[PDB]
Order: C-alpha cells, then sequence, then structure tokens
RNA sequence: CAUCGGUUCUGGCGGGGGGAUAAAGGCCCAGGGAAUGUGGCUCCUCCGGGAGUGUUAUAGCCCUGGGUGUAAUACCCUCGC
RNA sequence: AACGCGACGAUACUACCCGCACGUUGUAGACGUAUAAGAAUAGGCUCCGGCCUCGUAUCCUAGCAGGCGAUUCCUCCGCCGGCCUCGAAGUGGCCGUCGGUAAUUCGCGUAUUGCAAUUUAGACACGCGCGGGAUCAAAUCCUUUGCAGACGACUUAGAUGUG
C-alpha cells in the first residue's frame, strides 16, 4: 500500500484539491461573505493618522 | 564583435618592478626565484630606501607602481644603480601616495607635548573657518 | 569650560593567577595593560605601581572606596601581558575587573 | 605541481556581444540574450584581441587549469545558442494505443506545456512543464514527432530529458513493450 | 507572532465583563469604564491611532467575540471570549470589517453552511485518576496475581537502571485538549422556525 | 546510503588503558618473535646487495661514466 | 588591544569555531560582545558535512525521559553560534555564567544594533581563511534544513533594514561632499602659517 | 635539518710501524655544526673503507662557503633513501642561491613527500646545472621561461594577531 | 625617595681575536665564453609583436687570474661599559 | 519553559506620576567607557577629477574637576514645545523659544592637600523625604455547582436578579 506520505498520493490530493474541490469551497466562500458583509454593513498629531507612541532588554545597560 | 570585458588589473612581480618592504627601504626585482621568493637590489643614494642585494620572500614585499624598463635580468649592483638613477625612482616613489602616508604617520610619531597641545589649538582654528563654509553652503542648500 | 578628561593612568585588566593546568598561585597576578601587545611595549611599564580599586558597604575614614596597591614585576609571555605583585593578593572575583597602571615611578 | 599560468580562448562571431562583469557572462546575439554565473571557478578574463575573449588561471593546480575547458565550452554553448540555436526532435512510438501529444502555451507563465495521453491505455494524464525559453511543436514532416527548440542547450536538452523519462515503462518486460518518446536528433535551428 | 495592540468595542456586554472577574457580585464592575471614554476624548483620536497601527504594522488581525450564554439553558452566567481570524483581503480591508462588525450579533449560518465540514476542538470527559488496564488498554495479569492484576508486570526489566517515559503508568484520565477533523454539518436549525 | 539523514552510532576514536596495554604488549611480543625468526632464517640472503646505480634523468651521468673508467684505468695502471 | 563599552560584531562571512574562540576569549576577559546575522556565519567543508553532524547530533537524548536532562537541540542560527562558544566557557563555574551573561546573539540585525558600528575579526574571516577552491556552508542553510522556522521573516527584516540603509548612505554622501566643498572653500580663509604648521606637524 | 653548513672533512687511519703514512679521505658533509659532521664521517668511513674512530685521526674541518650566494642557481640533487620496501634512488631539482639551502630544501621536502628522515636519507651528488637546457623538471623549467612575470591573486594581508576587530572589511587585491 | 649589599631577569653601547686573515660585493686591470642574444640587420604580421642571424654595439650576463685589501659584513669566541 | 515573551482591563493604601533632596543602598567592575552604508574578495569605492596594504583613521580634546570680569564670535551643545517620523525587543529629523558656549586676546584669583597615597566625581536600579498632581480596586476563605475531583485543584453561582 502506498502511505499517507506517498508523493503519488499528494499528486493525486494536489489535483483534486485544484480542479475539484476547490472550486466549490470557493462559491460556499462567496456566499458566507456576502452574508456576512451584509450584516457588517447593516493635524495627525491629534487626530490619531500620524501613529505616535502610545501613552528585560536588548541592549547592555550603559 | 563587442567584448566589454571588467575584471581585475594586479600588478606584476618582474624584472624591474620595485618593491617596498617592511621597514620602508625600496628594492628592485633583478631575478625570480620561483612564485614565492626573488632576488632584489636597492642601489638608493637615500639610506632610508637602500636595501642590499638579496633574497625577498614576496610575503614580506608589496608592489609598487614603479617597473624600471629594460632592466636585464641578473643584473648586478653597479648596472640596476645605474638604471636607478636614470629612471629616477627615488621621485617617483615620493610621489607616490604610499610615501606621502609614511611621512605623515612619521611626522605624527615625532610630536611632542607641546606639538600635540599646538596641534590641537591650530585645528580648532581650522575647524573654526570649516565650520563657517559648511553652515554658509547648507543654508545655501 | 573645559570638556577634556582627568585620566592619568592607562587601564588595564585583572586576568588570571600565575597557574599551571591545575594549580594556582594567588602571590602573582597576570594583567593585561590596553594598548601593550609585546614584551618591548611591556618593559616600558616595570616596576610601574598598579591600583585595584573597588567599594566596600561601610564607610571607613571618610569614604566607601578600598585599594589594594601593587607593582608590575616582570613581562608575561610574548603578548605584552605583564605579572604584578599586590600587597595583598587580588580577590578571585575580580578576575575581568578593571585595574590601574599609574605612570609612576616614571624615568622620563 | 602548480602551473604558474595556464590560458583558454574563445573566438566570438561579428553578430555577438560579450559582457563579463564579476564572472557573470552575458551573451547576445540576433536571437536574443543568455546569461550564465559562473562567480564559482576562480577565472580571470580578459581581451586578449579584437573577437577573442581569454581565460587564465595563475599559480592553479591540474584541477584548476582543467576547469577552464569546461568555462570555455559553456561559454562557446551560449554563443552558439544565440547565433544558431539548438533543436531536439524527439519522436514517440507505440504499438497498440496510440500516443495523444497536445502542446500549449501557458498565457499566465510564459512556458509550454507538454500533455500526454494513453500511453499504453493508461487513464492519467502525463503534464510536463517546459523550461521557459522552450519552444515545443508537433510536426509536419515526420509522423509522431515533436520538436524542441530554443538558445539555451541546457534548457532544451533537459525538457527533451523530463519529456523523456515521464513515459516509463514499469513492471514490464522491456524487450516487449517498446513505448515510450525518445530524443532522435541534436542539431541547430539555423 | 507578537500581538501588538488591541482594540475594544466602546460598549461590553455584562455577560463578558464577568468573564474580567472571579467576585463579579462583590465587584464594583469598573472594568473598561475609563477606556469607553477615549470614544468620547478627542473624537476617538486614540482609537483612531490604534486602528491606524494595526492597518500599517499588521499582517494577523482576529476580532474578539463572546458567546451570549444567557440564550442557553445554563446556570452559568459568565461567557466565553475568544480570538477568531479574519482571513481574507488585505489587512485594511481586515481591519475595516472588524470595526464595522463591533459590538453586532453574528449568527453561525454567516460563517459556516450546511454540506461543510468543519474540526472541532474541545476538552474531553474527565475520569479522575486511572490504572493502566483503562488509562492504555493493557492486558489484565490473571486472576489473584499476587499484588494486583490490573498492572503491567515488568516495568522494567532491561537497562537503564530507570523507568522509562513510554512505560504505562495510573495517573490522569480524560479531560484533555483535542482537535477532531473532517465533521459533516448536516443542518444550521434556525432557532426561529417552529419546525427546524 | 542515507548516511547525512540517518547517521548510524559513532565508532569512538577514544581509547581505553585496557586495549592500550594489551596492543602495547602484543606488539612488543611480536618483535620479540620476528626477531626470533630472523635469527632462525632460512632463506638465503646475499653477501652484497645489488645497486641501484645511477639515475637515467641524472644530466652529467654520462660524465660520471667516464670518471668511473678514467678511475678503473689508472687503478689497473697502477696496478 | 582596546577596551570598549560594547563591541558588536556583524556575524557575516566568520568562521564558526574561530570566531567562537576569540569571542569566549573576550567574554573571560571582561569584554561585552554582542554578535549580529548569526545566519551568516560560515562553516569549512561541504553543507552535507554540517548537516550530517548536526544530525548526529539530533541522534543523542536522554533515553529514560527526553525532557530533562537530555541535549536539548536549539535549532536557530545564533544559538549554534552560542553552542559553539559555550563549549569554550566553564559554563558550570560562576567565573563561567559571569562571563556568559555578556554575550548577547541575535539573527538579523534588531535595533537599535543597526545604527551602531559593526566590527569584523580578521583571524575569523572566510575570506582571508579559507583556501580557495574549498567548500563551505551557511549556518542559516543548515537551521533552516533542521527546522528553524523564521529564515524567510529575518530576510524580509533586513531588506527593509537594507533599504532605510541605502537612504541613510545617500544622506552620508550628500554630508561628505558637502564638508569637502566646506574645508576646499575655507582653505583660503584658514591664516597660512597655520596651514603650513599644520602640515609640517602632518595634519 | 636545520641551519646546515658544507663542510670538508679529512681524516685517516692512525699510522703503525707496516704503515708509517695512512691515505688521506676527504668528504663533503652538510652538518649543522662541526661534531655532527665528524660523527658523519666517521659513519660513512665505517661503512665504506671500515676506519674506526678510535683507530683513525681527524686530520682537517673546514667550511666549504659558497662561491658566489648572490646568483640564482639550479641544482640537481642525487640522492638515495630508505622506507620500508628498501633503498630507492631519486633524482631533484631545486632552484636556489647555495649548495646548502639546496640540500635543507632536499631535507623539508623529502619529509614532506615521502616523510623520509635525516638519517634514512643519503645524499650522493649535488651539482650545480650549467646550462638552461640541462634542467629535467617541469617545476624548475616553467621558472626558467622567457620573460618570466606573474601577478599574485587573493592576497591576505599582514594584519597583526593582536589587533583582534577591524572596523573595515579588509581586501586581497594587493 | 636616595645611596648600598646579595641573588636574578632584561635592554643598549665600545673594543679584541678567528676562518679561504670569512665567503660575497663595489670600483679598476688582463684574458676567455655563451644565451632565456642587447643593439643593429633580414623576413612575416592582427602593425601589437613574433621568427632568424650573432657575441656589445644604442642593455647586460657568466668563468679565470690580479689590485684596492690586513676592505666591509655575517657567524663563532672573547675583554669591558 | 512553573527563573521565555507580548497585548489588554481595573488597580483602594504607606499604593501611582511629576519636581528636587540625598543615601555607611546595591550592581562580574564608568573614567572621551564618541564612530550605522550595503556588497564583492579572480574585485571594489567615487564628489566622476580620480582613489583602494594599513582605524598608525575620523570626531572630540585648553579654562578652580575648570572661577570672576572683559575683548571677541555666530560656532558648538543642552532642555522644552510644534510638526513629522521610528514596531525586529519601537526614536530619531526639522523648526522655534530659552539657557550655556576662547574661533582671538587680556586682567584678577589659585599657595598651606606641606615630596606620592582612588582623581570618593558615571550610569542603572532601589529606598527614605517633602511640595504638588491624579485614582477610590481586587483576590482568598466561606456558602454553592458537578461540565470536575483521592486531597488540593477545576467549571460555576452568591450585591434586587431572566437571582
Amino acid at each position: 500500500a502506498k502511505s499517507a506520505r506517498a508523493s503519488r498520493i499528494k499528486e493525486n490530493h494536489q489535483r483534486f484539491k485544484k480542479n475539484i474541490a476547490g472550486p466549490v469551497e470557493a462559491a460556499r466562500l462567496e456566499r458566507l461573505s456576502a452574508k456576512l458583509m451584509a450584516i457588517a454593513q447593516a493635524s495627525g498629531v491629534k487626530s490619531g493618522k500620524s501613529i505616535g507612541r502610545k501613552d528585560s532588554s536588548i541592549v547592555f545597560p550603559m | 564583435a563587442e567584448i566589454n570585458v571588467e575584471a581585475t588589473s594586479w600588478r606584476r612581480v618582474e624584472v624591474g618592478r620595485v618593491l617596498k618592504l617592511e621597514n620602508g627601504s625600496l628594492a628592485a626585482i633583478v631575478e625570480i626565484i620561483d612564485h614565492k621568493r626573488v632576488l632584489a637590489d636597492g642601489p638608493s643614494s637615500d639610506p632610508k630606501l637602500a636595501t642590499p642585494r638579496g633574497i625577498v620572500p614576496l610575503s614580506r614585499a608589496l608592489l609598487t607602481p614603479i617597473v624600471i624598463p629594460k632592466l636585464p635580468r641578473g643584473a648586478r649592483t653597479g648596472a640596476v644603480k645605474k638604471a636607478w638613477e636614470a629612471y629616477g625612482v627615488d621621485a617617483k616613489w615620493k610621489e607616490t601616495n604610499w610615501a606621502k602616508k609614511q611621512l605623515q604617520q612619521e611626522r605624527r610619531q615625532s610630536l611632542t607635548d607641546f606639538d600635540r597641545f599646538k596641534v590641537m589649538r591650530l585645528k580648532k582654528q581650522r575647524r573654526f573657518e570649516e565650520r563657517k563654509a559648511l553652515a554658509k553652503i547648507k543654508a545655501a542648500a | 569650560p573645559s570638556e577634556a578628561g582627568h585620566r592619568l593612568y592607562v587601564k588595564g585588566r585583572h586576568l588570571s593567577y600565575q597557574r599551571g593546568r591545575r594549580n594556582t598561585h594567588p602571590k602573582t597576578s597576570l594583567i593585561k595593560i590596553e594598548g601593550v601587545d609585546d614584551t618591548a611595549a611591556a618593559n616600558f611599564y616595570l616596576g610601574k605601581r598598579v591600583a585595584y580599586v573597588y567599594r566596600a558597604q561601610k564607610e571607613v575614614r571618610g569614604t566607601k572606596i578600598r585599594v589594594i596597591w601593587g607593582k608590575i614585576t616582570r613581562p608575561h609571555g610574548n603578548s605584552g601581558v605583564v605579572r604584578a605583585k599586590f600587597t595583598h593578593p587580588l580577590p578571585a572575583r575580580s578576575f575581568g575587573a578593571s585595574v590601574r597602571i599609574m605612570l609612576y615611578p616614571s624615568s622620563i | 605541481m602548480r602551473y604558474i599560468h595556464s590560458e583558454e580562448t574563445i573566438p566570438v562571431p561579428e553578430n555577438v556581444k560579450v559582457s563579463i562583469k564579476s564572472r557573470l557572462v552575458t551573451v547576445e546575439g540576433p536571437r536574443g540574450k543568455l546569461q550564465k554565473d559562473l562567480s564559482h571557478i576562480a577565472v580571470n578574463f580578459s581581451v586578449v584581441k579584437k573577437g577573442v575573449i581569454g581565460l587564465e588561471i595563475h599559480h592553479g593546480s591540474r584541477k584548476d587549469v582543467a576547469a577552464l575547458r569546461t568555462v570555455r565550452t559553456i561559454i562557446n554553448n551560449m554563443i552558439i545558442g544565440v547565433t544558431k540555436g539548438f533543436k531536439y526532435k524527439m519522436r514517440y512510438v507505440y504499438a497498440h494505443f496510440p500516443i495523444n501529444v497536445n502542446v500549449e502555451k501557458n498565457a499566465e507563465t510564459g512556458c509550454y506545456e507538454v500533455e500526454i495521453r494513453n500511453f499504453i491505455g493508461e487513464k492519467i494524464v502525463r503534464k510536463v512543464v517546459m523550461a521557459p525559453g522552450v519552444e515545443v511543436e508537433i510536426s509536419k514532416a515526420q509522423k509522431d514527432e515533436l520538436i524542441l527548440s530554443g538558445n539555451s542547450l541546457e534548457a532544451v536538452s533537459q525538457s527533451a530529458a523530463d519529456i523523456q523519462q515521464i513515459c516509463k515503462v514499469r513492471n514490464k518486460d522491456i524487450r516487449k513493450f517498446l513505448d515510450g518518446i525518445y530524443v532522435s536528433e541534436k542539431g541547430n535551428i539555423v | 507572532l507578537r500581538s501588538l495592540t488591541t482594540v475594544w468595542a466602546e460598549h461590553l456586554s455584562d455577560e463578558v465583563k464577568r468573564r474580567f472577574y472571579k467576585n463579579w457580585y462583590k465587584s464594583k464592575k469598573k472594568a473598561f469604564t475609563k477606556y469607553a471614554k477615549k470614544y468620547a476624548e478627542n473624537n476617538g483620536a486614540s482609537i483612531t491611532r490604534e486602528l491606524e497601527r494595526i492597518k500599517k504594522y499588521c499582517t494577523v488581525v482576529r476580532v474578539l467575540a463572546h458567546t451570549q450564554i444567557r440564550k442557553t439553558p445554563l446556570k452559568q452566567k459568565k461567557a466565553h471570549l475568544m480570538e477568531i481570524q479574519i482571513n481574507g483581503g488585505s489587512v485594511a480591508d481586515k481591519v475595516e470589517f472588524g470595526r464595522s462588525l463591533f459590538e453586532k450579533p453574528v449568527t453561525i449560518d454567516t460563517i459556516f453552511e450546511k454540506d461543510e465540514m468543519i474540526d472541532v476542538i474541545a476538552v474531553t470527559k474527565g475520569h479522575g485518576f486511572v490504572g493502566v488496564t483503562a488509562r492504555w488498554g493493557t492486558k489484565k495479569l490473571p486472576r489473584k496475581t499476587h499484588k494486583g492484576l490490573r498492572k503491567v508486570a515488568c516495568i522494567g526489566a532491561w537497562h537503564p537502571s530507570h523507568v522509562q517515559w513510554t512505560v504505562a503508568r495510573a495517573g490522569q484520565m480524560g479531560y484533555h485538549h483535542r482537535t477532531s477533523v473532517n465533521h459533516k454539518i448536516y443542518r444550521i436549525g434556525k432557532g426561529d422556525d417552529e419546525a427546524n | 546510503a542515507g548516511t547525512i539523514n540517518k547517521p548510524k552510532k559513532p565508532t569512538s576514536k577514544r581509547k581505553t588503558t585496557r586495549l592500550r596495554a594489551k596492543i602495547s604488549k602484543r606488539a612488543a611480543e611480536k618483535k620479540r618473535k620476528e626477531r626470533k625468526l630472523a635469527r632462525k632464517n632460512p632463506e638465503w640472503r646475499s653477501k652484497l646487495k645489488k645497486d641501484p646505480g645511477i639515475p637515467n634523468l641524472f644530466p652529467y651521468k654520462e660524465r660520471l661514466l667516464q670518471q668511473i673508467e678514467e678511475e678503473r684505468i689508472r687503478r689497473k695502471e697502477e696496478l | 588591544s582596546s577596551f570598549e563599552s560594547v563591541v558588536v560584531i556583524d556575524g557575516k562571512g566568520h568562521l564558526l569555531g574561530r570566531l567562537a574562540s576569540i569571542v569566549a576569549k573576550q567574554l573571560l576577559s571582561g569584554q561585552k560582545i554582542v554578535v549580529v546575522r548569526c545566519e551568516a556565519l560560515n562553516i569549512s567543508g561541504e553543507f552535507f558535512r554540517a548537516k550530517l553532524k548536526y544530525h548526529a547530533y539530533l541522534r543523542k537524548m536522554t533515553r529514560y525521559n527526553p525532557t530533562r536532562g537530555g541535549p536539548f537541540h536549539f535549532r536557530a542560527p545564533s544559538r549554534i553560534f552560542y553552542k559553539a562558544v559555550r563549549g569554550m566557557i566553564p559554563h558550570k563555574t560562576a567565573r563561567g555564567a559571569a562571563a556568559l551573561e555578556r554575550l548577547k546573539v541575535f539573527e538579523g540585525v534588531p535595533p537599535p544594533y543597526d545604527k551602531k558600528k559593526k566590527m569584523v575579526v580578521p583571524q575569523a574571516l572566510r575570506v582571508l581563511r579559507l583556501q580557495p577552491g574549498r567548500k563551505y556552508c551557511t549556518v542559516g542553510r543548515l537551521s533552516h534544513e533542521v527546522g528553524w522556522k523564521y529564515q524567510d521573516v529575518v530576510a524580509r527584516l533586513e531588506e527593509r533594514r537594507k533599504a532605510k540603509g541605502a537612504a541613510y548612505y545617500e544622506r552620508k554622501k550628500l554630508a561628505a561632499r558637502q564638508l569637502s566643498e566646506a574645508k576646499k572653500a575655507a582653505a583660503a580663509k584658514v591664516d597660512p602659517k597655520v596651514s603650513e604648521a599644520l602640515a609640517a606637524y602632518g595634519y | 635539518m636545520g641551519r646546515l653548513q658544507e663542510y670538508q672533512v679529512i681524516g685517516r687511519h692512525l699510522p703503525t710501524e707496516a704503515n708509517p703514512n695512512p691515505a688521506l679521505y676527504r668528504m663533503r658533509i652538510f652538518a649543522p655544526n662541526e661534531v655532527v659532521a665528524k660523527s658523519r664521517f666517521w659513519y660513512f668511513l665505517r661503512g665504506l673503507k671500515k676506519v674506526k674512530k678510535a683507530t683513525g685521526e681527524i686530520v682537517s674541518v673546514n667550511v666549504i662557503s659558497e662561491k658566489h650566494p648572490l646568483k640564482v642557481k639550479n641544482f640537481g640533487i642525487w640522492l638515495r633513501y630508505d622506507s620500508r620496501s628498501g633503498t630507492h634512488n631519486m633524482y631533484k631539482e631545486y632552484r636556489e642561491t647555495s649548495r646548502v639551502a639546496a640540500v635543507e630544501a632536499m631535507y623539508a621536502d623529502m619529509a614532506a613527500r615521502h616523510r623520509a628522515r635525516f638519517r634514512s636519507i643519503h645524499i650522493l651528488k649535488v651539482v650545480e646545472l650549467e646550462k638552461t637546457e640541462d634542467v629535467k623538471r617541469p617545476y624548475i623549467k616553467q621558472l626558467v621561461a622567457k620573460n618570466l612575470s606573474f601577478p599574485l591573486p587573493h592576497r591576505v594581508p599582514k594584519i597583526s594577531t593582536k589587533k583582534i576587530f577591524s572596523a573595515k572589511r579588509p581586501s586581497t587585491f594587493s
């Protein structure tokens, strides 16, 4: 028997993933993302656009 | 047929090539013994640049830009000296940047405490002038 | 005002005692002087006094800083390391600590 | 023994441009550009003469002296590639099941792809991707022949070898089962 | 991977605030009360700055989400909180998506679909302290074996002069973390459907 | 072999005192036994060993042969 | 010799054991050492020999319990260099532990060492030590092949650091050009006796 | 093997009533000093003429200096050396400025290439090759070529071993 | 710290002797010789350089004897500071 | 990793933060504890003129351990603030105010620590003080639960409630 780690089995599974399961999973992902997107859509320093600083050591103390 | 080759251009050990030894003296290759040793003679009238005729290991020598033209292989000290003064090896060595670096090294090594103090003060005066010039340049652009 | 330092000594490091493979002899220490890398350079510092300066807990006679004094005795090896003899042997914990090599007694 | 000096030479044709910088060799011809990094070999390059490249080794052993012959032939092959090209003809033969070979060009990658079907009646589709720069065509002059052409001899011959190795008979007597795809001719395009 | 910053929503429910407490009934319930003021101060400048930091520096974005445990028949009132990764899109898309999902309920059918195979992660049933026969499936020793039969006869017969880590020993069984894969979803039933 | 990915047990180059002493003893015994066999050797040995001669690549071999001729002629004349 | 507060060493192109020996001696003498770019260290000989040695190392583990006492096989390149250094230090003594606390090793160049001077050790440099034609490998490649997970992250971070270094180098070249122009313009305004005395002293 | 000198050693058998004037024997010995030179002389004489040290005397020991130590020469050395197989003839060539330098280079060469130590080597002839056409070995023939000139690629610069750290990566081009 | 004594490590300087009264070497004198043959000359060329001829010419080298010369220096031994 | 790390919430006090006021407080060891290209090494650098063995370099370096007053100079340094900028273990640039400041020259002071004795001088951390600014928290026992359990431990609940 060819093992689950066999190269031929991996190549067979890659062809299956690319040609058969892939489009089905992509279409399901499109539907789910559309539903959750519908749910979701239902001075620099003083404004925070400029990212200023928030309000054991890598070096020797010197 | 267009050929563009960009590679190294080493200086070559050859008869007539002037070597600088580790003590600062100069010699000229008279005969190549093997890939590691040469026979060399420095007939310079300057005692600092002079070298007795003898075997020089190339690991202890550096190749200068100067090559004495048409120096015969195996030439004795008289002919080597005649070619040396005819070509003017000492003057060209003085114009090389290696000898200027060596001269600067000896000038800095011969400084006394008063000399170092005066060096610092004169350098500060010159540095004040260069700082004004740099401020003017940076103000322009 | 002045922006210069005040150092009149040469920096050194206390490396080890005089030792073989296994046996050590604390009566003589080995010192690496800064910038001294040969026996000829080490010959300048022979007889120079060397201080190991350290800190204690209790303040005794105005200070917490204690000193062990010694002298440079002879060169060691070929790389400018010197042997030094102190009044008391230096602490074994101070392997890698700093010492001050004075410019006295001077012969210049 | 260490030899003081050893040298090889490469002639360059009139329509070729050779640029060497830090042992990275670029060869220019009518058919395109080839590049090859030769910095794993100690060699000094020079222009000895108009239209001649010089290769030299200083103070080298016999092995280092011998390596210059490989360097010479490699650069000569790049020159031949940009001038005349390289062409490998392969023939596929069968006994009972006709081998079907289909050739496509991937627009995304730019590489050619060869699909082989019905190899001794097998149902799997064998797919070989050609090296970039190798063109594959089904011949019209001869029966059951593929033609792989390009500038890089290594790319062409390795593509041909990949096609040769993908159609391997297994667990059968090879005195009897003669199906396969074999390199039948090697040469130049021009 | 390193967590650079987190941004919280303006309003958090009591069921998720209970997760930050051991003695919520005695508490002053002060958690996030100073944090909620950053939405009002300077028109939310600190919130905006942390969102921009996530947009420009981060590669992985995860939402924080909690259960509504009060809609279950469980006596527990303290909700479960977890990080759920947003996959797909650019980092700016992930950040805008999560900020749009702030304070909102996400139903199970917007994440999973019927006929999908999923993975289930949980801690298994606890069994307490268990001998080797039920813990490891070893063969029982014969009847009235001296010093017990629900044991392993020789835990060591050979060198080293140690018990090895690969020998079966009595100890805790169950309450282990397990990830089980490839579980098919047969139905996603809706709670408002009287015929689900 | 798969030596690089899965190397086997190393062969130690650290000797033991027992093996060192045993090897030294066997070497000394072999030296004694070889001396005894050389003393009782029945194989014929030449009184004078065969000389290799002069190497051909020596550039003055012909001159050395001339000197040998001259020396033997002078010896014959003196005797 | 020279005593420094801390010596930062660029680990690129250095031979592992020779650098480790020099670093261990400096640590025991009392000098603080930071080594960066440990993924760019070199090991002489072919890569498969280094791989064989690391797999032979991976063979060894405490038989009765691999969680205690066993040789813990660290796969990061800085940890490979750290193991090489620790083998040349009496680490089971207090002095050896104190010497090991004076060392830091990193993959890549994390800040603030990106803006610090990085030194080289010529007695351990591969271009100066190895005979031409001899094979050598990279510790980073060895680490990646035995299970270090962060080769690509370090490579991207090094790429951003080198782009910022390119910008800094453009500014540095502009500053050097302006300094040369300033000295040339100021040479007219310095007193000629001052200039001649400085030249005679060698400045 | 060592800083060698060439010695002329002349010795003889002690005179007797039958032989009032014994023959004198001269050898050229390469040796570090005079004690070693006389010991080697008696060793070879015992091997050749069966004259022992106790029954003989040393007549003269002199140093033979090189006539032209500043002239590059090619040397042919004929030697015999002892190995596990036996005694082997060997002809080798050296490009030196003196016979003693050639013999030292021979000793180092025999040690490096055949592990032949000092007492297993018998030097039979050291000749200065008069003409360029007398050179037989290619490793000397490539050195005596017309207009010989070579570069020195990949020269490691000399840095003091006491300077541990450098602020600049060195170059190997000079 | 200065002046001493004992032991010892280390640096520098001035002399004397030996050997082939070092061997070399420089500058002269008188012979002899060749090539990895200089100049010249001849023939080919990619005009860059090659091949040939022959003994100093528009470079030089090797060997022998002699003078300066009891030259210098190395090495070894040695008297001191 | 129970002596590896990160983000976040609330943090009562003698807790937190700011200022200066110092330590018979500590630290494998301050004393100018100054200095970022990358890359190749059978090749590189550049201001495009040239340059490359070499850090034997460059910067800085004078004054009571560095005073006071002038002459003189617009150079260098520092604290703050604004705008940007820096996520590999996050900090630099510009501008502005303020303060200091021999590049030149001079005046008054230095003694007596007695012929040397660490040159008590730095950084980080910790602590005791005041004078201010800011903040009013949790955990455990206990009772309870059984998704747990030998005992500890764990999941829960206990403050008005969908208890």
